[PDB]
RNA sequence: CCGAGGGUAGGGCCCGUGACUGGGGCGAAGUCGUAACAAGGUAGCUGUACCGGAAGGUGCGGCUGGAU
RNA sequence: UGGGAGAGGGUGGUGGAAUUCCCGGAGUAGCGGUGAAAUGCGCAGAUACCGGGAGGAACGCCGAUGGCGAAGGCAGCCACCUGGUCCACCCGUGACGCUGAGGCGCGAAAGCGUGGGGAGCAAACCGGAUUAGAUACCCGGGUAGUCCACGCCCUAAACG
RNA sequence: CGAUGUCGGCUCGUCGCAUCCUGGGGCUGAAGAAGGUCCCAAGGGUUGGGCUGUUCGCCCAUUAAAGCGGCACGCGAGCUG
RNA sequence: GAAUGCCGGCAUGAGUAACGAUAAAGAGGGUGAGAAUCCCUCUCGCCGUAAGCCCAAGGGUUCCUACGCAAUGGUCGUCAGCGUAGGGUUAGGCGGGACCUAAGGUGAAGCCGAAAGGCGUAGCCGAAGGGCAGCCGGUUAAUAUUCCGGCCCUUCCCGCAGGUGCGAUGGGGGGACGCUCUAGGCUAGGGGGACCGGAGCCAUGGACGAGCCCGGCCAGAAGCGCAGGGUGGGAGGUAGGCAAAUCCGCCUCCCAACAAGCUCUGCGUGGUGGGGAAGCCCGGGUGACAACCCCCCGAAGCCAGGGAGCCAAGAAAAGCCUCUAAGCACAACCUGCGGGAACCCGUACCGCAAACCGACACAGGUGGGCGGGUGCAAGAGCACUCAGGCGCGCGGGAGAACCCUCGCCAAGGAACUCUGCAAGUUGGCCCCGUAACUUCGGGAGAAGGGGUGCUCCCUGGGGUGAUGAGCCCCGGGGAGCCGCAGUGAACAGGCUCUGGCGACUGUUUACCAAAAACACAGCUCUCUGCGAACUCGUAAGAGGAGGUAUAGGGAGCGACGCUUGCCCGGUGCCGGAAGGUCAAGGGGAGGGGUGCAAGCCCCGAACCGAAGCCCCGGUGAACGGCGGCCGUAACUAUAACGGUCCUAAGGUAGCGAAAUUCCUUGUCGGGUAAGUUCCGACCUGCACGAAAAGCGUAACGACCGGAGCGCUGUCUCGGCGAGGGACCCGGUGAAAUUGAACUGGCCGUGAAGAUGCGGCCUACCCGUGGCAGGACGAAAAGACCCCGUGGAGCUUUACUGCAGCC
RNA sequence: GAGCUAGCCCUGGCCAGGGUGAAGCUGGGGUGAGACCCAGUGGAGGCCCGAACCGGUGGGGGAUGCAAACCCCUCGGAUGA
């Protein structure tokens, strides 16, 4: 049957991508958090 | 003059619709139309605030002219009467001798082709436009403005029509189509004429399906809710309201007078609506 | 081939019978009231509607086959 | 052909009296009701009186032992549409008549369907009296209905 | 109670005997035939249907008889549900 | 040494289950250390509205080639979507951008909010929608509408020629629209040919034939031809289209109207360029100068913005056209022609899957297009089959019980069982015929029955063409033939009677419930006069609604038919300017502290004083409620009748042992041999009852009852057979579980159910296939029960707050 | 966090074939004119049968599965809510 996983370039890019994250508040805190434990990606990558 | 269907389908027994008897165009003015963003119920947050909405057929808003002391002393002829799907009167299409071409509210009888004219001197004839404080006391009148130069707001659904009961002062007594008695500014301007398509009130949508053509979606019963959901929710089995029958929020729903108390416009309503 | 009739399937009319049920007729001296005949003690009758244990009552109309 | 009477029918419109309700005023201790009362209404200002407003229904006098219609039935007033009928003249057609099983149409009241309307009245129903009882007669309320449009119903002491 | 799956049916049986039948008996208000009652006896046998989830029970038609109980109201790492 | 401890390592179960669709395999020849598994050939089977082909998304080098086989591959491996290395993706026209707007997003203005932020007109963003210029063939191991070849086209820049009031982000037109049905003419596609072209073939009894077998095309600018679409022309006025306007709109007037004309598409033709089979020979070469024609079928595609009908009434904006305005008319724009110019991104491959989503090379999930042939009435159904693609990545044997799937069965035919669960029966088409009842549509495919193939003959109408032939499509009549059987295979209803609930088609607990539940048209109640009520929000602001009482919210009931009774005392709601109570505030009689005192400070009664509550009315399709005991008739029995107590009022109509009846399998009748179910009745209704609606109702139902027929392996009662497993051999190799084990029966005993204690009995050591009585077998720190001053959802006239409202 | 699921919004796409034959229109009858009837045409519908597609009724299998919801037989809808 349909599995929850039904991946999408535009989707996961408007949704997780690094300007989404930058409009919020919530979202810069985010990166902030990211950046501070040094993930090597701050955000998912997607080919585009 | 509402039309029936033999039984052929169990829908088709008491199904009626409308005759269409008095339209004449079947297609909009392009130069009045716009598009009719349909909500289904949502608001600016995304939210239902009105439920049970949506889905229903496409739709083109005709621009409708409820302000026709616009043009006073313009005669239009009375070019077209065609259906308007955002409302249940249907609507005539005016040819000003401007050039101008509106869409108003149709009168009931008001003949294709016959002119009509709105103004302070206007003939007392059906489908003209007068301020109230120049039509005769005891005329059959619609589309009142509330307030002068605001709008018409007040007898626009089929058969609707508010009749002059008297003056008094710089105000004249109408009866709403509810049948309250209200006094409102002889500068506002009204239609002269009750709205048409009376037949209107008496089709039977004949079934589920037609209910969803006019974005109506299905409205279940607090009683079969939860309590969770709503005050008629829960009980084992069946169960009668159990407690002052009430909306979904709490409030009751027989009798409780919901109108506020300090409002303003109270100084201006003689009569509570009857019936 | 047709063919008496046999069989299969489904119908129409009539007769008899049926737990129960509806009123009807009849049967010296059971119970409740008193509707009608006198203006019968609310003039009567009537079609209809609704009501009532029962006769009846009341509404709307109609007749005199109503007295004085 | 020329004349006449008429609440004959259908539509549109409209006038006044009365009742009810509503607002204003003035005013106070009862009003109403009956055989007698009670229910009811009224100092939260009723009834009685005056002005104003809304609405429905039915049309006083004329009115008659009257007129019209096939019957049921038809009554303020105005206009339109329209049926029948009678008199005059003796002009026209020349038996073209009478009745009428079926058919069809009309058909008081109540009653029914869909809208509307709703003042007065009033089945049902409530209450107050009477009474042995009183599912009545009497009194106070009162919902259909009574009115309008459309469509059914087709009954009658539909009787001379 | 860090789990002993709980009615009934089916399948498979196995035991007890306070014996339903069949075998052996005594008494009888046992003429015969057919019964009653008690004793011995568990080897074998102890039907098929209607009804109800039913066990049980009533009923149909038979029968030599249509016995009663135990085995975690025998049996769900056998089935059913 | 224990924590169902934590991390790791290694055991047990065990060479055990399994090795992932039962579409299927066999042999020969190659390569190689090694082959059932890689390569080639022949035979066999499978798919073929796909299991073939082309897009999209997602995947991200998986593509091609060479060398490799440690691991990945459920076995093997020489193979590979694996390892190493090298190659491979070419565009002005395909897609996306330098174009347009949609929802939505964002947001100069503006609004709002403690902060963060929320809104918001324009504007901007935003596509799989609008707009826009490329077709056919060849080429590479691998890209191609991209390279190449042929034939075409678009835009920008500059120049020449001709024409014209040129000029826009502003005005106008247009773009531009739904659903159903559908005409004419084409094309895609297809079938046939005794016509054209072709390597060949004569088999095994016949055939040298009008024999068999293969093929008989594709694109294409101008012009032209057929079919369509769109479109009036002139003039005068003009106050409207937020300036102007010659445009548009409105008015008048003349001419023209199924036409014609101009314009635009489609199809055909068309210079020209391509393609071109079977067969044989080693992807190629030949065939070949290949031929390339005739007839029929024919779209859902095209002409298209076609036509008709309907109600629920069917995007926007740009490109485009037209109008003018500043400006400028040395300009500028239109047309034709010429030269030049024309950027960024994608392009490999997988793409119903071994490359995407499912931890897997996972029987699952995934949108668009093409999807050939014959037959079956049709068809994308079904059986076979083309092109093409596959035999599912463990095999070989054996022919046990047992399990799965499947086939058949004597006589019986539901006797099975909770239940005909399951499986039979029926089955397509044509024809005949078809009941109660009904809302007159239905019920209905009711029921039940006949027919169905092949051959010969005679004949009727249609399409093409031409009116005929040929092709093709519907039929009618007559005579025959064969078998057990003619929808001979495959796909394709068992039917009927009678109740319960629900009107109906619909909806639901994704993953134990599809129902009688929710929804539903329809009925009633109630709120709402519009800055509406109501909803979300602190707000602004939205929805309601660009709606206006024939409208919108809330509530109940739930098509329809006939109906819906009595009670307002209590609760809710509605009404009530009086009375009673009532907080802050007003008032300040009257006291108090302090000071020499003026004063400063504190307490304070009467009285005025809102909502709410009290109080007075109203109100049931508001919440709700609708009695008890005793007596009475000339047989009995039973009470139409009465007496009394109480209530706000004492359940009306209809219904009733019911989806409700405890006693109860009530009693009686029907059905049966037999009926705790069922149907029809009665009525002392434990404990029906009228919009939490009452009683009915045709039709409808994968709902739940009961019955009859048909037919059966459900059953008496089982037997035989097929395949996939189980079994044996080679390859690979798990799991939960496990204190350790050298782990028998009985009768006892024991914490009360002992392999482990006592006594006795029995017992040589170890396996394999089997069965499930025990190991209080496994699994899950019982989900029932209690307990915890443990938690959570829900309720209310429990408490106490708060939003909101007054 | 709505790439699963629920609802709504905007923009596109899909539904083989067969069956039944409403209104209307025409013609005919009918009448004073009507209603009306008959025939033909027409092609309506939360109409019928059935693929795709959407479902998930019953039963069997599966239960350390092919699969943390699958497979086979059967079955509901399939121009509509
Ligand atoms: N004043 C009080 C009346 C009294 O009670 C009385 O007369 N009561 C009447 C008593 C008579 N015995 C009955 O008559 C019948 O019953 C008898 C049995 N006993 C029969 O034998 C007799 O052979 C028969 O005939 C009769 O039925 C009674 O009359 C009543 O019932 C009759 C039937 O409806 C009516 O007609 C009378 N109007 C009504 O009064
Ligand atoms: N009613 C009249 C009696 C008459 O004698 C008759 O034959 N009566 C009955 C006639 C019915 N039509 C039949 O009913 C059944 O069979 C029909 C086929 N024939 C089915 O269509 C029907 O759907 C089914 O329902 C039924 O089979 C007949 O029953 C007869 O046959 C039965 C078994 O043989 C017996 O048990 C009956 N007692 C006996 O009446
Ligand atoms: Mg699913
Ligand atoms: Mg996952
Ligand atoms: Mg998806
Ligand atoms: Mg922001
Ligand atoms: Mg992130
Ligand atoms: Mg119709
Ligand atoms: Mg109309
Ligand atoms: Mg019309
Ligand atoms: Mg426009
Ligand atoms: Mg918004
Ligand atoms: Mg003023
Ligand atoms: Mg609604
Ligand atoms: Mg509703
Ligand atoms: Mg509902
Ligand atoms: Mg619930
Ligand atoms: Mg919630
Ligand atoms: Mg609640
Ligand atoms: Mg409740
Ligand atoms: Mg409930
Ligand atoms: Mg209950
Ligand atoms: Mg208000
Ligand atoms: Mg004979
Ligand atoms: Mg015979
Ligand atoms: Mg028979
Ligand atoms: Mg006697
Ligand atoms: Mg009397
Ligand atoms: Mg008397
Ligand atoms: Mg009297
Ligand atoms: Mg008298
Ligand atoms: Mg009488
Ligand atoms: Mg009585
Ligand atoms: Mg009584
Ligand atoms: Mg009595
Ligand atoms: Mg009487
Ligand atoms: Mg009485
Ligand atoms: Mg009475
Ligand atoms: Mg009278
Ligand atoms: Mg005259
Ligand atoms: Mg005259
Ligand atoms: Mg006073
Ligand atoms: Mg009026
Ligand atoms: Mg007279
Ligand atoms: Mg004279
Ligand atoms: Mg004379
Ligand atoms: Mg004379
Ligand atoms: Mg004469
Ligand atoms: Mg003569
Ligand atoms: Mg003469
Ligand atoms: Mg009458
Ligand atoms: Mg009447
Ligand atoms: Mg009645
Ligand atoms: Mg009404
Ligand atoms: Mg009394
Ligand atoms: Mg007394
Ligand atoms: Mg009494
Ligand atoms: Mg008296
Ligand atoms: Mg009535
Ligand atoms: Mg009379
Ligand atoms: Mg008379
Ligand atoms: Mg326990
Ligand atoms: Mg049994
Ligand atoms: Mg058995
Ligand atoms: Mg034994
Ligand atoms: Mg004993
Ligand atoms: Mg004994
Ligand atoms: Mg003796
Ligand atoms: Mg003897
Ligand atoms: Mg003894
Ligand atoms: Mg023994
Ligand atoms: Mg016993
Ligand atoms: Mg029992
Ligand atoms: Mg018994
Ligand atoms: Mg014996
Ligand atoms: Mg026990
Ligand atoms: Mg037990
Ligand atoms: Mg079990
Ligand atoms: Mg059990
Ligand atoms: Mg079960
Ligand atoms: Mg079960
Ligand atoms: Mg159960
Ligand atoms: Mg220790
Ligand atoms: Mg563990
Ligand atoms: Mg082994
Ligand atoms: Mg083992
Ligand atoms: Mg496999
Ligand atoms: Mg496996
Ligand atoms: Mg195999
Ligand atoms: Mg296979
Ligand atoms: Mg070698
Ligand atoms: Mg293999
Ligand atoms: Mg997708
Ligand atoms: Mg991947
Ligand atoms: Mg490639
Ligand atoms: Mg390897
Ligand atoms: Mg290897
Ligand atoms: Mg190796
Ligand atoms: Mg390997
Ligand atoms: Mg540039
Ligand atoms: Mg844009
Ligand atoms: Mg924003
Ligand atoms: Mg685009
Ligand atoms: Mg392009
Ligand atoms: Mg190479
Ligand atoms: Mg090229
Ligand atoms: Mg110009
Ligand atoms: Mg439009
Ligand atoms: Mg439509
Ligand atoms: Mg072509
Ligand atoms: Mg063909
Ligand atoms: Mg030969
Ligand atoms: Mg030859
Ligand atoms: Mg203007
Ligand atoms: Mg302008
Ligand atoms: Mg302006
Ligand atoms: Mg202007
Ligand atoms: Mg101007
Ligand atoms: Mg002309
Ligand atoms: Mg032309
Ligand atoms: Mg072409
Ligand atoms: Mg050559
Ligand atoms: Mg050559
Ligand atoms: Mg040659
Ligand atoms: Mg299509
Ligand atoms: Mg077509
Ligand atoms: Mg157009
Ligand atoms: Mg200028
Ligand atoms: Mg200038
Ligand atoms: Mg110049
Ligand atoms: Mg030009
Ligand atoms: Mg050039
Ligand atoms: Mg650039
Ligand atoms: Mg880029
Ligand atoms: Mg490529
Ligand atoms: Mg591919
Ligand atoms: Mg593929
Ligand atoms: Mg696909
Ligand atoms: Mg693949
Ligand atoms: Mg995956
Ligand atoms: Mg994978
Ligand atoms: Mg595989
Ligand atoms: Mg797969
Ligand atoms: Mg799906
Ligand atoms: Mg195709
Ligand atoms: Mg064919
Ligand atoms: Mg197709
Ligand atoms: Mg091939
Ligand atoms: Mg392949
Ligand atoms: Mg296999
Ligand atoms: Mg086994
Ligand atoms: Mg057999
Ligand atoms: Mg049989
Ligand atoms: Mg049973
Ligand atoms: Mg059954
Ligand atoms: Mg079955
Ligand atoms: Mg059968
Ligand atoms: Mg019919
Ligand atoms: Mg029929
Ligand atoms: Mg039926
Ligand atoms: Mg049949
Ligand atoms: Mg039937
Ligand atoms: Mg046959
Ligand atoms: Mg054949
Ligand atoms: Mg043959
Ligand atoms: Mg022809
Ligand atoms: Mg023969
Ligand atoms: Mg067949
Ligand atoms: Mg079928
Ligand atoms: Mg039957
Ligand atoms: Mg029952
Ligand atoms: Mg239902
Ligand atoms: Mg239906
Ligand atoms: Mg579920
Ligand atoms: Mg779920
Ligand atoms: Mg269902
Ligand atoms: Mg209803
Ligand atoms: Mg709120
Ligand atoms: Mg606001
Ligand atoms: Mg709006
Ligand atoms: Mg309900
Ligand atoms: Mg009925
Ligand atoms: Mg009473
Ligand atoms: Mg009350
Ligand atoms: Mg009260
Ligand atoms: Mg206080
Ligand atoms: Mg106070
Ligand atoms: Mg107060
Ligand atoms: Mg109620
Ligand atoms: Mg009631
Ligand atoms: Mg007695
Ligand atoms: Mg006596
Ligand atoms: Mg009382
Ligand atoms: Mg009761
Ligand atoms: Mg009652
Ligand atoms: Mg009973
Ligand atoms: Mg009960
Ligand atoms: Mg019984
Ligand atoms: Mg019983
Ligand atoms: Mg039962
Ligand atoms: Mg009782
Ligand atoms: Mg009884
Ligand atoms: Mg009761
Ligand atoms: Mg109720
Ligand atoms: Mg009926
Ligand atoms: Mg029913
Ligand atoms: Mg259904
Ligand atoms: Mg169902
Ligand atoms: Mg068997
Ligand atoms: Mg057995
Ligand atoms: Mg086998
Ligand atoms: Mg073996
Ligand atoms: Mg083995
Ligand atoms: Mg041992
Ligand atoms: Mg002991
Ligand atoms: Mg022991
Ligand atoms: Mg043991
Ligand atoms: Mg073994
Ligand atoms: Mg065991
Ligand atoms: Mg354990
Ligand atoms: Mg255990
Ligand atoms: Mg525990
Ligand atoms: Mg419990
Ligand atoms: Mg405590
Ligand atoms: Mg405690
Ligand atoms: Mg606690
Ligand atoms: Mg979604
Ligand atoms: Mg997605
Ligand atoms: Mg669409
Ligand atoms: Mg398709
Ligand atoms: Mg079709
Ligand atoms: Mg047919
Ligand atoms: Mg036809
Ligand atoms: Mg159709
Ligand atoms: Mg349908
Ligand atoms: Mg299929
Ligand atoms: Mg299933
Ligand atoms: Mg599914
Ligand atoms: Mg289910
Ligand atoms: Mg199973
Ligand atoms: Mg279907
Ligand atoms: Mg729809």
């Amino acid at each position: 049957m349909k599995r929850t996983w039904q991946p999408n370039r535009r989707k996961r890019a408007k949704t997780h991508g690094f300007r989404a994250r930058m409009r919020t508040p919530g979202g810069r805190k985010v990166l902030k958090r990211r950046r501070q434990k040094g993930r090597w990606r701050l955000t998912p990558a997607v080919r585009k | 003059a509402v039309k029936k269907f033999k039984p052929y389908t169990p829908s088709r027994r008491f199904m009626t619709v409308a005759d269409f008897s008095e339209i004449t165009k079947t297609e909009p003015e392009k130069s009045l139309v716009k598009p009719l963003k349909k909500t289904g119920g949502r608001n600016n947050q995304g939210r239902i605030t009105v439920r049970f909405r949506g889905g229903g057929h496409k739709r083109l808003y005709r621009i409708i002219d409820f302000k026709r002391w616009d043009k006073v002393g313009i005669p239009a002829k009375v070019a077209a009467i065609e259906y308007d799907p955002n409302r249940s009167a249907r609507i005539a299409l005016l040819h000003y001798v401007d050039g101008e071409k509106r869409y108003i509210i149709a009168p009931d009888g008001l003949q294709v082709g016959q002119q009509v004219v709105a103004g302070p001197d206007a003939p007392i004839q059906v489908g003209n436009a007068l301020p109230l404080r120049f039509i005769p006391v005891g005329t059959v009148v619609h589309a009142v403005e509330l307030e002068p130069k605001k709008g018409a707001k007040l007898a626009r659904a089929a058969g609707t029509s508010a009749q002059i009961q008297g003056r008094e002062g710089d105000y004249v007594i109408l009866r709403l189509p509810s049948g309250e008695l209200r006094k409102v500014h002889g500068e506002c301007y009204a239609t002269v004429g009750a709205v048409g398509n009376a037949d209107h009130k008496n089709i039977v949508l004949g079934k589920a399906g037609r209910s969803r053509w006019l974005g109506r979606r299905p409205h279940v019963r607090g009683a079969a809710m939860n309590p969770v959901d709503h005050p008629h929710g829960g009980g084992e089995g069946r169960a009668p309201r159990g407690r002052p029958p009430a909306s979904p929020w709490g409030w009751q729903t027989k009798g409780l007078k919901t109108r506020k108390r300090r409002k303003p416009s109270s100084r201006f309503i003689i009569a509570r609506r009857k019936k």
